[PDB]
């Protein structure tokens, strides 16, 4: 809600203050990365 | 006596020259569970009985599954009969357990973390005896470096095996071999066929007769121990050992490694 205003009852976090008392908003979770990684193998490399 | 030493014996033709037995026998638990009774035991010990065997020295026991009784069997008795179920799937089980139990095995421990291998005879054969046996081998030829796969890594190998129970395997001679296998569960050993061994005859309850002893293909002779029957009923298999126990006895023998003079000859 904003004060002396034409409109109220407003969605989403204002672009004034979004943070309002907390610097990192931190998020612990697990990450799985199925990649293409560019390597070809423990080949490629002199036999001897 | 004199032990150990190898000499002539004497004999002749014209001089005319011409029991306290201990039975055991090892069947599958189907059979047990097929029969509906638990008094047979009696049965049996009354049959031998009558043919002429002493009771009270006679033992049996289960085992749960022909997997289970593959891994480390146990043979401590005089004349061994054993039942093995025949299928048409796992014919390298009964083959394997088979030749283990026919023929005597001198080995040796394994360590394939800290050697290579190779054999030297033709009676060289491998043995892996665990829960999960899964050997990994990669040939190395005479400049020890690997062919198909390399000595770094391991995954690459080619298996012979893959969780199996038991597993005899043979490798091509004048080679060495390097080895990865899991030995937190299961055992490698390097045996060699010293000779046969007549303590132990398998009746192979089922149909095509498919048994193996021989590591070469170019003999697969079928041994007189090895029997095989038809079957619907175990009562009637075991009526027909028994009538047959003669026979039996006459073909197998007592152990021709514990005749109390046969010493410092691998046994005794």
């Amino acid at each position: 809600k904003l004060t002396r205003t034409r409109l109220d009852r407003l969605y989403g976090l204002p672009a004034a203050d979004p943070n309002n008392g907390k610097e990192y908003y931190e998020i612990a979770g697990r990450f799985s990365l199925i990649s293409l990684v560019p390597s070809n193998d423990d080949y490629q490399t002199p036999i001897a | 006596q004199n032990y150990g030493i190898n000499l002539p014996i004497t004999g002749s033709m014209d001089i005319a020259y011409a029991l306290t037995s201990t039975l055991c026998l090892y069947y599958p638990t189907e059979a047990a569970t097929e029969i509906n009774d638990n008094s047979w035991k009696d049965t049996l010990s009354q049959l031998f009985l009558t043919k002429g065997w002493p009771t009270g020295s006679v033992y049996f026991k289960e085992y749960t599954n022909i997997a289970s009784f593959s891994v480390d069997p146990q043979l401590y008795c005089d004349y061994n009969v054993v039942l093995m179920k025949y299928d048409a799937t796992l014919q390298l089980d009964m083959s394997e357990l088979a030749d283990l139990i026919l023929n005597e095995w001198l080995c040796n421990p394994m360590d394939i973390t800290l050697y290579y291998y190779q054999q030297t005879d033709e009676a060289n054969k491998w043995i892996s005896m665990g829960s999960s046996c899964t050997i990994k081998v990669c040939p190395l030829n005479t400049q020890t470096l690997g062919i198909g796969c390399l000595t770094t890594d391991a995954t690459t190998f080619e298996e012979v095996a893959t969780a199996e129970k038991l597993v005899i395997t043979d490798v091509v001679d004048g080679v060495n071999h390097k080895l990865d296998v899991t030995t937190a569960t299961c055992t490698i050993r390097n045996c060699k066929k010293l000779g046969p061994r007549e303590n132990v005859a398998v009746i192979q309850v089922g149909g095509s007769d498919i048994l193996d002893i021989t590591a070469d293909p170019t003999t697969a002779p079928q041994t007189e121990r090895m029997m095989r029957i038809n079957w619907k009923k175990w009562w009637q298999v075991f009526y027909t050992v028994v009538d047959y126990v003669d026979q039996i006895i006459q073909v197998m023998s007592k152990r021709s490694r514990s005749l109390n003079s046969a010493a410092f000859y691998y046994r005794v």
